[PDB]
This record gives structure tokens, sequence and C-alpha cells, in this order.
RNA sequence: UUGGCGGAAAGGCCUUGGGUGCUUGCUGGCGAAUUGCAAUGUCAUUUUGCGUGGGGAUAAAUCAUUUGUAUACGACUUAGA
RNA sequence: GCGUUGGAUUGUUCACCCACUAAUAGGGAACGUGAGCUGGGUUUAGACCGUCGUGAGACAGGUUAGUUUUACCCUACUGAU
RNA sequence: CUAUCUAGCGAAACCACAGCCAAGGGAACGGGCUUGGCAGAAUCAGCGGGGAAAGAAGACCCUGUUGAGCUUGACUCUAGU
RNA sequence: AGAACUGGUACGGACAAGGGGAAUCUGACUGUCUAAUUAAAACAUAGCAUUGCGAUGGUCAGAAAGUGAUGUUGACGCAAU
RNA sequence: GUGAACAGCCUCUAGUUGAUAGAAUAAUGUAGAUAAGGGAAGUCGGCAAAAUAGAUCCGUAACUUCGGGAUAAGGAUUGGC
RNA sequence: GCCCUGAAAAUGGAUGGCGCUCAAGCGUGUUACCUAUACUCUACCGUCAGGGUUGAUAUGAUGCCCUGACGAGUAGGCAGGCGUGGAGGUCAGUGACGAAGCCUAGACCGUAAGGUCGGGUCGAACGGCCUCUAGUGCAGAUCUUGGUGGUAGUAGCAAAUAUUCAAAUGAGAACUUUGAAGACUGAAGUGGGGAAAGGUUCCACGUCAACAGCAGUUGGACGUGGGUUAGUCGAUCCUAAGA
RNA sequence: AGAACUGGCGAUGCGGGAUGAACCGAACGUAGAGUUAAGGUGCCGGAAUACACGCUCAUCAGACACCACAAAAGGUGUUAG
RNA sequence: GUCGAAUUUGGGUAUAGGGGCGAAAGACUAAUCGAACCAUCUAGUAGCUGGUUCCUGCCGAAGUUUCCCUCAGGAUAGCAG
RNA sequence: AUAUUGGCGAGAGACCGAUAGCGAACAAGUACAGUGAUGGAAAGAUGAAAAGAACUUUGAAAAGAGAGUGAAAAAGUACGUGAAAUUGUUGAAAGGGAAGGGCAUUUGAUCAGA
């Protein structure tokens, strides 16, 4: 018989399956379109979740009840030093889809790319590219080769980029390597920029800028193993209920004599790939810039670091994007930031905003103080020191 | 005597064996299985360190619903233990092995185990007490284990 | 051997020069037999091993320890001459 | 394709009313779904009433109380090597 | 505290053979048969759709020229009086 | 029993330890039973009423007895409802 | 000792330190708990849980068989010195 | 006539599928071709029937030979045979120079029940034939007894707050002993005695194959011993309901 | 659900109807060869993508009896009267 | 729920199976109660369920008539050897 | 003259040959269960003879490896033989959601007859 009332179904169908990430880089599964007739540049960058704040802005919204009035938002700081370019891939379409027809390394490697190519670092000889840096001897014969096939092929191009992770807090100390697209046509100057970028950094300001809507791609935070009702969101069983009330009271119709695919079961929760769209960039701070968490209208001159540091990641010193709201991931977990894929003129996108305010209070507790001198002005003299 | 189906020369081997021994049979057929064709000394150190948890015990027969670790990768196996009771036995009737070869004037050193057959012995009965007043059977599984190391020769 | 073209799975196509073997384009000389009246009457390519010479290079992974961005266990993510 | 509700009474399916809503459509899947639950009802044994029966007892008549067992196997499914 | 993993110890239920589906026909709801879909070792934790899962020669209903408890001017008797 | 003082107005500081009210049905109450699914309104109860009987008796035992229970009793009693 | 107390809690004498252990801390469980705002809208049904609770003082209705109801209801206080 | 509308059901699915559009569709006609355990011919087996042949060396006249036809089968009937325990006769049978039994993807015979042989194991009896006899043939009976699996190294060994350090002993110590510490029972005890019941569990020494669902050097275990002393404590005596 | 005649299934395999107790064909010792039955000859799949005359275009075409369905009523769709 | 009297309980004793005992549930009467347990009659009877042990060869059914306290059975005729 | 599943003493069998035959071939009406009446098993075989493995070696020990006794240890008291289920090792072979089977042949292994 009939459901006898309806109700719609607990969960998304299309994010299946609900299992853990054979990476814990999120892939960059669609690149914008390209626009040959713009200049060369990335289309992603690279960033770990550094942790989250919020701030203070006057919205500009004509017709809402909150328009010219102060908004406080809750945004994302993704630190985001500068990435090396490696090396330049060559995509050339086929049948039966894209596929790679060659890369073409940089010369000089460092470290921190090469851990990417072992998994026991310390106890190797570091013996990786060091017979494909011959092929730059005398004239790079080998390579300028290479790069003319791809320029005579692979109508797609991609860099090969890799995070300057010793620059950020984290113990990990192994840099994350991805492919980025090159937009901006002319296959031929695509891998011209690529090879002129060869072992040098790309800034975040060069990709990305102040109010841009972006994509963030990233594994979302693990949860193990999880029963239906917090993985699915189902309907807790009554006190009454016998061998357990955390479950799925019937998992199935006598037929089909199976427990169909659409039928919500206790499993992993979290560490899935997801793409979210449409966060607006708040901030492209820049890591020499002291101030970085000052505005025009606070111009207290401090970082954007929180006082004590963000929690579990630890001071920003690079240059970060803040986007509005929340995105996939936890804490110093790398995160894909893409371009958006189409354009947005909702008038939430373009929309231009400007800071008031950002809180640099400490996120280990109900921090009071913005900056140690603030702290020192409201509590005066204190036994130990200040 | 009359150990189980071998095709080594008797005159470059050494024998052991022990009957009725209260240890289970699944876990020492795989133990012997673990060290079946292995050199001696290789052999005898791979079970101390079975003994200490560094190497483990590949179970392939025996294994349903066992548990998974990383120590069985060496063996390309997800199901591995450490059966610490019969290894102590089988290490105990490898150096059994080893003094009957030094007794014969066998060189230690090319001796690798050449026959290990681990069978089932008599069960060792007990009662356990099921609910409702009922009886079930709670019987040991002790194994016969017989080996012989040879002289590596061509 | 000169050079060019071919990336859809190119792994092939075309081309220069000389050397060298055959040429049934034409005219000869020698041989074949006994596999006994037929017997696929063994002519191809697929991998592997081994030995003899020549050319080339001189690492990693896992266990164990460690990390917690992970986790029931495996697994994952880290670090360690 | 998408949604099709919150409640009073009734064990109720059904029914009725209150109310919100874009709408409060109809149904199936062993009259889906009890090793998923619950056990209010029905439908063991206790007991009361009414009618019937001489009686023991009968009653799609009413009422009250009345043990809801087992998965570790295979597959399916969820995740994991 | 279990469940989980490990050392030691170590049962039971159940078991024609076994175990992927859809439709067909069929003892009118197939794991096998027919036609299709398909189909890759060995596995771990969960799970309760299915095995018309297990537990018991259905207690309901009917049949038996099978009983028993109980009742009554059933038939035939009987202690007592 | 009282007063002052005192404290982050805390103080039966842990422990220990009634929820209450307006009514309906039902059984007066205390008590008792289906040990192992029914604790109840069921049974019992005090109270009320009826019945038999004056011992050569009423009620009830025993196969029978020179047998027995009430009865070490006597109607304000025993026996049956 | 606290306390009305053979209550609960701690201790003295006496006795025991016996329950297979080790490592982790997933789901679902068993047991114990908390929870913003609402407050039975859940459900057959307030099931379960919560709320109340000791003592002192005040105050206590309908009804009643005058004995009760009654700790009715509803309030205040409580430590230390 | 064909096609279309009429023409709506529940897992995804059915001209059998693919697919097929002057068809590989529909109506019709003509040939060719494919194949049943069916038909024709032949061979072989058996059955039935009709016959020939005691004129010998012809020992198989229920024998040999000729001819024709036939062969489905549950319940069931009959016939001819195979095998088992025992019995009479016989082969002056087989056998410690190896009987019986058992094992044997080794060989032979029979349509088959089965029979025979080789090899290994083994150790004391057994077989062919003519007859007699029956407690004479197993796949089942939720069959009986015994043994054994998969499940499965699985469920699990989670109530009673809780254990830790060192030393000794020992082959081996989470569990024994000692010391130290932390705890609990908290006098309605996890204390000290008794009644019923048990019967040596009491104690000592030795000792760990089995039991103590881990372990064990420990034990209510195993082995060997020791131990229960009454005029006054009970029984004994009295009577109770009753026998 | 119940009768009549016959043929069958039960008791029956074989070829065909994909599949099926009953339908079609044909009933069966062991083989060889040939020919066929019913049914088929695009491929699965053995056998003509044979020959010939026409009809049909379906945004749910149709595709061999039993048999696994479709009707009344309609259509300048198209064909023939 | 109850907890100072229809209270709880040890021991002794009495009542024994169509009997006891029952503040009454067909309750209890040694895990046995709408008639305990033990042994024998007894291998009780069963028109009912299950099973019923070697091969080959030949022949080969019936579910129909009549009668029956008969309708899950038998006798009888028929079919068969 | 007849009876005689008891008792005593004998002789026999086309009977059974340890799941059979009495329940009991054996410390069987025993062990054990029940309060009790009663119920009631399982359990035979080394070898001619213990000649029951001296001695050495490894191990804490049980035992193992030797040595030895014995016709045989393929008879070691867990003992005549020693099936099957089920199991280990070795060898061979095959293995995309069962396996097993029939006809036919390829291949590998093996083998009779002439
Ligand atoms: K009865
Ligand atoms: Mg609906
Ligand atoms: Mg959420
Ligand atoms: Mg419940
Ligand atoms: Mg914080
Ligand atoms: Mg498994
Ligand atoms: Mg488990
Ligand atoms: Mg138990
Ligand atoms: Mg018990
Ligand atoms: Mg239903
Ligand atoms: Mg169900
Ligand atoms: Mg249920
Ligand atoms: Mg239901
Ligand atoms: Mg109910
Ligand atoms: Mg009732
Ligand atoms: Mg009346
Ligand atoms: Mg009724
Ligand atoms: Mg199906
Ligand atoms: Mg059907
Ligand atoms: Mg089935
Ligand atoms: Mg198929
Ligand atoms: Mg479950
Ligand atoms: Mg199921
Ligand atoms: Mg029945
Ligand atoms: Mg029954
Ligand atoms: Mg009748
Ligand atoms: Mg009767
Ligand atoms: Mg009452
Ligand atoms: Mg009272
Ligand atoms: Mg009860
Ligand atoms: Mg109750
Ligand atoms: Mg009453
Ligand atoms: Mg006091
Ligand atoms: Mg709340
Ligand atoms: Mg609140
Ligand atoms: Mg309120
Ligand atoms: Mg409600
Ligand atoms: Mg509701
Ligand atoms: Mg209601
Ligand atoms: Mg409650
Ligand atoms: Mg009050
Ligand atoms: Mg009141
Ligand atoms: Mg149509
Ligand atoms: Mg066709
Ligand atoms: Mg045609
Ligand atoms: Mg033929
Ligand atoms: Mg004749
Ligand atoms: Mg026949
Ligand atoms: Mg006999
Ligand atoms: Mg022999
Ligand atoms: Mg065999
Ligand atoms: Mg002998
Ligand atoms: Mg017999
Ligand atoms: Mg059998
Ligand atoms: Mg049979
Ligand atoms: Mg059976
Ligand atoms: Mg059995
Ligand atoms: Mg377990
Ligand atoms: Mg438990
Ligand atoms: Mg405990
Ligand atoms: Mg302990
Ligand atoms: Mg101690
Ligand atoms: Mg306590
Ligand atoms: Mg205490
Ligand atoms: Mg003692
Ligand atoms: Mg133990
Ligand atoms: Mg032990
Ligand atoms: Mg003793
Ligand atoms: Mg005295
Ligand atoms: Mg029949
Ligand atoms: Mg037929
Ligand atoms: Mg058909
Ligand atoms: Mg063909
Ligand atoms: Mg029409
Ligand atoms: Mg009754
Ligand atoms: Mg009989
Ligand atoms: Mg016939
Ligand atoms: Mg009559
Ligand atoms: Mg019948
Ligand atoms: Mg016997
Ligand atoms: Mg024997
Ligand atoms: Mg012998
Ligand atoms: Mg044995
Ligand atoms: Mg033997
Ligand atoms: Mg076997
Ligand atoms: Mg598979």
């Amino acid at each position: 018989s009939h459901r006898k009332y309806e109700a719609p179904r607990h969960g998304h169908l299309g994010f299946l399956p609900r299992k853990r990430a054979a990476s814990i880089r999120a892939r960059v599964k669609a690149f914008p379109k390209d626009d040959r007739s713009k200049p060369v540049a990335l289309t992603s960058f690279l960033g770990y979740k550094a942790g989250m704040t919020t701030i203070v802005r006057d919205l500009d919204r004509p017709g809402s009840k909150f328009h010219k009035r102060e908004v406080v938002e809750a945004v994302t700081v993704v630190d985001t030093p500068p990435v090396v370019v490696v090396g330049v891939v060559g995509y050339v379409e086929t049948p039966r889809g894209l596929r790679s027809l060659t890369t073409v390394w940089a010369e000089h490697l460092s470290d921190e790319v090469k851990r990417r190519f072992y998994k026991n670092w310390y106890k190797s000889k570091k013996k990786a590219f060091t017979k494909y840096s011959a092929k730059y001897a005398q004239d790079g014969a080998g390579i300028e080769r290479e790069l003319a096939r791809i320029k005579k092929y692979a109508s797609v191009v991609r860099v090969l980029v890799h995070t300057q992770i010793r620059k950020t807090p984290l113990a990990q100390k192994k840099a994350h390597l991805a492919e980025i697209q090159l937009n901006g046509g002319s296959i031929s100057e695509k891998v011209d920029w690529a090879r002129e970028h060869f072992e040098k950094t790309v800034a975040v300001d060069s990709v990305f800028e102040q109010n841009e809507m972006i994509d963030a791609i990233a594994v979302t935070k693990g949860h193990g193993f999880e029963g239906v009702t917090h993985r699915w969101g189902t309907k807790k069983l009554p006190r009454k209920t016998h061998r357990g009330l955390r479950k799925v009271a019937c998992i199935g119709a006598w037929h089909p004599a199976h427990v169909m695919w659409s039928v919500a079961r206790a499993g992993q929760r979290g560490y899935h790939s997801r793409t979210s769209i449409n966060h607006k960039i708040y901030r492209v701070g820049k890591g020499d810039d002291e101030a970085n968490g000052a505005t025009s209208f606070d111009r207290t001159k401090k970082t954007i670091t929180p006082m004590g540091g963000f929690v579990h990641y630890g001071e920003i010193k690079n240059d970060f994007i803040m986007v509005k709201g929340c995105i996939p991931g936890n804490r110093k977990r790398i995160v894909t930031l893409r371009k958006s894929l189409y354009t947005n003129t909702s008038r939430k996108a373009l929309e231009e905003v400007s800071l008031k305010w950002i809180d640099t209070a400490s996120k280990f507790g109900k921090g009071r103080f913005q900056t140690p001198a603030e702290k020192h002005a409201f509590m005066g003299t204190l036994k130990k020191d200040l | 005597a009359r150990y189980g189906a071998t095709s080594t020369n008797p005159a470059k081997s050494a024998s052991a064996r022990g009957s009725y021994l209260r240890v289970s049979f699944k876990n020492t057929r795989e133990t012997a299985q673990a060290i079946n064709g292995w050199e001696l000394t290789k052999a005898q150190k791979y079970l101390e360190q079975v003994l200490d948890h560094q190497r483990a015990i590949p179970f392939r027969r025996f294994n349903s619903s066992i548990g998974r670790t990383a120590q069985g990768k060496e063996f390309g196996v997800t199901k591995a233990r450490w059966p610490a009771k019969s290894v102590k036995f089988v290490q105990g009737l490898l150096q059994n092995a080893a003094a009957n070869a030094e007794a014969k004037g066998l060189d230690a050193t090319k001796l690798y185990v050449s026959h290990i057959q681990v069978n089932q012995a008599p069960k060792q009965r007990r009662r356990t007490y099921r609910a409702h007043g009922r009886i079930n059977k709670y019987e040991s599984s002790p194994s016969h284990i017989e080996l012989v190391v040879t002289e590596k020769e061509e």
C-alpha cells in the first residue's frame, strides 16, 4: 500500500556513494570555459583552510530592509602563499575524451615538491628528476621539442603547480601538486607562459580579485562510520523501540526482494569531495602587509590572525583569500579555489563589499579583546607583567 | 616415525614431532604454513618477530571474520594474526629438529623446513552450560605437528 | 643513407643517393630420381628460460616507530639517517 | 520532474470536524513494511454485564487484564580492504 | 560496559544442493528451468529486503465411525438411601 | 525558643526524600489467587438472609466393622447455601 | 559519625581485593545523564522521564459513616558563627 | 483491407532476444533447403511365433540352426539372473612361499545386478560348482546407535566500583607467596558461629596429565598421610500434633 | 462447478509451440545411412537477406493456432470497390 | 503493593490420584495437573502420516458399475498379469 | 504315564558372532539418574613370548631424534586389521555470480591387447 503520508526523501541521491574521497586533495572536475581573447591566467589556486572569523560591512542591496546598514557576516580564511610552477601538461582531444600527450617539467624542483613523489623521503636517495634535469644540458633541445609538440597539439594546456607548504604553519612539509588549466588562448603562448613561469611563483592576487565569486573544492571533514540518523537525517524511532531507535524502520518492501540503493544505510560520513560554488571574496590580503586585518574604518594595525593564533592552524604569514560564509573541509586541509564557471549577475554577485571591521579576538574562547594593546588598555597593569 | 608424505633425502634430513599438543589446530596449521619451505634460521627469526608483534602469520584457510592488519601485506593478504601458543610449539619443534640435525651431523647453515604438517589430534572434551538448562560441547582442537628440515643441495 | 609528413590508438606513409643480391624481359648448359602410388609431410608467430658477446643505469615500497586534517580493523594523511 | 501537512475523537482502515497551505490527488509494491518497532484492537487461558440455554455453556454483543523469541550464515544494500 | 582489534579459550541454531537479477511459463510469487541483463580472486564492519529464514508433525477450520474435561430426565447402569 | 553578625541570597547544599486537584465506573475496607503471560471489578471478608438437625439426630466418611469427622460438640451449636 | 532511624553515605575491628585480560573509543546497543524556545502538539493511553519531597511555622475545601478527608490544597523558613 | 484515435497501474523487460521498414511486418503463390527416439534399408541385442535337425566322431536336443515380426511405460503381475550369512555333496579347490579384509582417475568380462586380475597394506582362514536354508541386499522412514563436518577460530568469555609497583619461587607469573600502595564489604558485613544438607571439602607434605569456560608454580584439583578426646554440650529421657 | 462421445495426460520420453502434463508432429531396444513430420531457413540457429504480386509508416507499428486479450464508435491517412 | 497480625517463617505432623487440598485460578499436589509419577496389560488399536533394501526381460492398468453408519475406507463388477 | 521361561547337573544346535546374542562375553543389574516406586548404560582383541624400548642426545617437562627388542613398531598398552564421513602435507588439474552430469572430440597423463 501507499506511504499513507507524503514526505520528501532523506538525503541527496546525486552525492552517492557516501564513500571516502580517493584523495585528500579534491579534484577539479571542470575548469572555466576558455575565453581565448583574454590574457593567459590561472583558473584556480591552491590554499589551506586556516579557520573562520567574522566581519562587519555595510550592505549595499537596494530594496532590502538592511540596505546601507551594518551586517555581521561569517567568513573563512584560506592561507594562500604563491604557488610554484614546475611543469606544463598538454591535453589532446580524442573520440575517447581528453588525453595527456606529454608533460614538460622545470629543470629544478624544490624539496617541497620532490617530497610528493616519495613515501619514505628521509631514507631515499632523492633521485627524482635527476636524469630529467639533464634534458636542460646545453640548449634544452629535448625540452623545446616537447614544448613544440604541446604547441603543435594539445588543444588544452594545464600547468603543474605546487604549494609552498613550508610557508604555512603546517607540520606536513610535503607540498601539494595540482594541474591548473591555462585560460587565455593561443596555445602557443599558453605554453610560452608556462615555460617562462617555470620555477617561478604565482601570487593569489594575480588569479583572484576582490568581490569575485569563486568555488571551493575540498574534501569535507571526516566523521568515520555513522548511523542513518545523522548520516541521512532520518526520523528517530520512538523511545519504545526494541533493538535500537537510531535506525530506519523499513529498509524495503517485500518486493523487490532486495535492499535498494535509495534506502538510507549506516556507513561513512564526511571525507567526501565537494565543489561548493558562489563564495564571494571579501579580501585578497597580502602576507607582507602589516595591518592585514585592518580596514579603512578600523585602522588598527593588526593582522588577520586572531589573538593566540588560528585554533589548530597557527598564524597567517602569507597572502590569504577571505571568502564569505563557509567552505567544505576543515582547518589545515588543502582546498582548491577556482574561478566561477559562469557569469553571475544576480546583484548578489557584482556587489562591491567594503569591510568595516575584522574580528581578531581569540577563537580559543570567549575572546574579549582584538589586540594585546587593547587588552592592556582595558586591564591595566598585571602582577606578572604589563 | 612414519611421518606424512615427504620427497627429501632421509640422510640429509632430521625430523621432529609432537602429538596431542593442546594448541589450536587451525592456528597451528596457519603457523606451519607460514614457515613451510623457509630456511631454518629465517623461520626462527620470523617466529620470534611474530611473538614480538613485528611480523604476523597470514591466515589463509581458517580466517573467516578474524580481522585485518597491515602486517599481512608482505604476504599479500589482509588477514593475519599472532598465534603465540602455536608459534611457541612450532619453534620448540624447530629447535628439536635443529638438535636432531646437529646430532646427525647436518650442516645447520643449509637447513630449510622441507616438510611441516599439522593435523587434528583427538578432541579434549569439556561441557558448557546454556540457557534453559542445556549442555553443549566445549571441546579443544589439539594438534599433531610434524616437521623435517633438510640440507639444501643441488 | 638525405629529408619531409603523420598524435584519433600517431609507431606508419613518402622520399634522396650510392652499395649489394635476384631478375622469368630473351637464349642456353648442369642437377633433381628410391618420400618407392597419397599420408600437413613440418617452411608461420606467441611468450619464456639459458648460454655466449656488446650497449646502458646504479632505486624504492612495505613492516616497525610517528602524526591526527583519518579511522571499527584494514585503509588514509604526516614525520623521522 | 516536484510537493501533497499540523491537530480534537476513534485501536481503528474508513469517517468527521478544527486549521494552515500551492495542494492538503488517488493508489501499488505478499491488501509493502512485527528476527524494524508498538500491541490500542482482533483472536488462548482470568473476570463482569445483557440476552439465550434446565445445565455445562453460546454470542461480528459490550467491558477489564493478558511473555511479541533468534542473525554470527548466504545474498541484497551500506560503507571498508 | 559492549560491539571493534589482539593473546588465550571457544560453542549453538541451522544445513537436499546452494546462493546476482528482470520477465516468461510453471503447483497460478524461481537460486536453479527458458529468454535476456550480465558476470573477475580473497575479503572486514554493519544491516535487517529476501532465503515464501529458524524455532514446533498448525493450537484456528474440516475429516476420523480418535479421545478427554464438564453438563443434562441422552442411552445403559451404579454406590448410597 | 529568640537575637546579632556573616556569605556570589547560599543553606533537608552529597545522601535521603509525597506531585497535586475536579470527577466518572467499579469493589465497602485490611486480606487472597492463576509459582512460569491475566493482581482485577475476580475470591475471601465482617454484615444480612435462608435451610437441616434435640443424638434412636443433621451433614459427611469407610470394603466392612464392637468403624469414623463435626464431637473434649448440643440450637448464642454444628452442618449446607 | 551524619542522620528520627538496623535508611542512604564515610570510617574502626574482621574479611576480601575473587570475577579472562591488553589496545583503541566507529555505528547500533545496555545502563546512567544533560539540553535553548515551546510544553503532551507524541502516543491507544503522559508509557518513560521530569517535577514534589526532610523538618519548623502558617493555612487547609467539597464531602463525610463525624472516626476522616489531611501531608488536602496553598505558602514562608532552613547554612555558618 | 492495412495503419491511426478510442487504448490508464503500479521493480526494469520482453514478436524468445537482437534487430527488422519495396521487412527479417501483413495477405497470397511457387520452389529450394534444415532436422525427431517418426518412415525406408542394413547390422547387432533381446522377446515372441513358425519351423529344420539324434543317421554317427555331435561331450552343450531346455543343444545347434533357419525364417518372420516385434521392443514406450507408473501402480502391478510374471520370468530369467546377480549378491549375502549359514547347511549337505563335490573340486583329494585356495592359503603363513600369505586366507579373509581394506586401499588402489591400473587391466579384463557382463546390458546389469556384479564377476575376475594386477599393485600396496595385512595377517589365518577362505572359495568355484550342484543343491538346501534364511534374521539375505538401503538413500531416505523429523529412522536407531556411533562417529564427523560447514557454521567457525565465529557467537562470545561485558552484572557484583579496582587494581598497581617491586621482590621471592619457578622452565614459564596479570592470576602463587611476601612487602608496599590504592580500594571495597561498612556490624540487617564480603566479619565471627551454627540448624538442614554435604562427607573429609578440615590440615600438612608432594604435586599440575585432567578440572578451575584465560592462566596457573595456585586450589574445595591430583597423590600420600594426619586430624574430630565430654558424668556437666547434644542425642539418649518426657510428652505435643500425631504414629 | 457438473454431464455426453472420442482422443490424450496420469503412466510418456522424443522434434516443434522460447519457456509449459494435456497443443502440433510423432510415441522410444543399441547403431549407421537416407527421407521427412510439425515447425522453421537475417543473426542468435541447422536451413534462400529466395523468387513473385500487392498492402502498411504507427511521437504505444506489426510479426503465427491452443496462448498469454481488446470493443463499440470514428479518421480527404492510404488502397481497392 | 505490604510491612505488628487473615503477618512471615523453620522443624515436626496429617490429608494421596477420580484421591487430596483449594480466601476458588481448574489453581496446587517434587520444572508433570481439565486427573501426578512409576511399572505392567502393551509391540494397545489406527479406514490416518512417513518409510519399505539387487538387476534385467516380457506384459501392463484404474480413478468407472452396484452395495455399505459409505464420502480419506471396503466389498463387488470392470480394467491387468 | 502329565507340566515345568525357577533351582541343581549334563548333552547338543543348518541359532548370534561384541550396534548381534540375555540389559549385562569385561569389577552388570555395575557406573550413573530419580525423594521414591523404579530407570539403567557404555565398555572384548599388542605380541608366540614384555622380549613393554637398556643406552645416547635435544627439551623444564610431556615428549622428540636416534639406538634397540621383536617375524613385523605399517603391533609402542592413545596397541590385531584399520573403511567412510571429516582433515593436514605433497603432487597434478581446473576455476568472470555454484558444483556435479550426457553425447562428441582436442589436449595432457596413464594403460591393456597384437
Ligand atoms: K482433559
Ligand atoms: Mg502518496
Ligand atoms: Mg546538517
Ligand atoms: Mg519493547
Ligand atoms: Mg572557539
Ligand atoms: Mg565474512
Ligand atoms: Mg564479530
Ligand atoms: Mg552458559
Ligand atoms: Mg538449571
Ligand atoms: Mg500486509
Ligand atoms: Mg519483515
Ligand atoms: Mg515480531
Ligand atoms: Mg503489522
Ligand atoms: Mg491488547
Ligand atoms: Mg479471554
Ligand atoms: Mg436463565
Ligand atoms: Mg466469536
Ligand atoms: Mg527473479
Ligand atoms: Mg505469472
Ligand atoms: Mg529457493
Ligand atoms: Mg541464462
Ligand atoms: Mg541484525
Ligand atoms: Mg531477511
Ligand atoms: Mg499436522
Ligand atoms: Mg499437532
Ligand atoms: Mg465414515
Ligand atoms: Mg468419550
Ligand atoms: Mg477490593
Ligand atoms: Mg495495615
Ligand atoms: Mg502468572
Ligand atoms: Mg502479573
Ligand atoms: Mg465478590
Ligand atoms: Mg543525633
Ligand atoms: Mg528543553
Ligand atoms: Mg529551558
Ligand atoms: Mg507550562
Ligand atoms: Mg494527542
Ligand atoms: Mg497524533
Ligand atoms: Mg485518542
Ligand atoms: Mg510513570
Ligand atoms: Mg502541603
Ligand atoms: Mg481529595
Ligand atoms: Mg492499435
Ligand atoms: Mg526468424
Ligand atoms: Mg509473405
Ligand atoms: Mg535410428
Ligand atoms: Mg521355438
Ligand atoms: Mg518395455
Ligand atoms: Mg544368520
Ligand atoms: Mg591377501
Ligand atoms: Mg577412490
Ligand atoms: Mg594371528
Ligand atoms: Mg532383515
Ligand atoms: Mg545409510
Ligand atoms: Mg528409497
Ligand atoms: Mg536423520
Ligand atoms: Mg545422530
Ligand atoms: Mg569474538
Ligand atoms: Mg554478555
Ligand atoms: Mg565487574
Ligand atoms: Mg586479576
Ligand atoms: Mg598481595
Ligand atoms: Mg557501597
Ligand atoms: Mg566503604
Ligand atoms: Mg584447604
Ligand atoms: Mg582454563
Ligand atoms: Mg592450563
Ligand atoms: Mg586431597
Ligand atoms: Mg545437658
Ligand atoms: Mg496418480
Ligand atoms: Mg504423449
Ligand atoms: Mg509461446
Ligand atoms: Mg545458419
Ligand atoms: Mg473498426
Ligand atoms: Mg475457566
Ligand atoms: Mg508394529
Ligand atoms: Mg506394452
Ligand atoms: Mg446400515
Ligand atoms: Mg492421503
Ligand atoms: Mg550387547
Ligand atoms: Mg579393537
Ligand atoms: Mg604385520
Ligand atoms: Mg585412535
Ligand atoms: Mg591398529
Ligand atoms: Mg577419507
Ligand atoms: Mg566474486
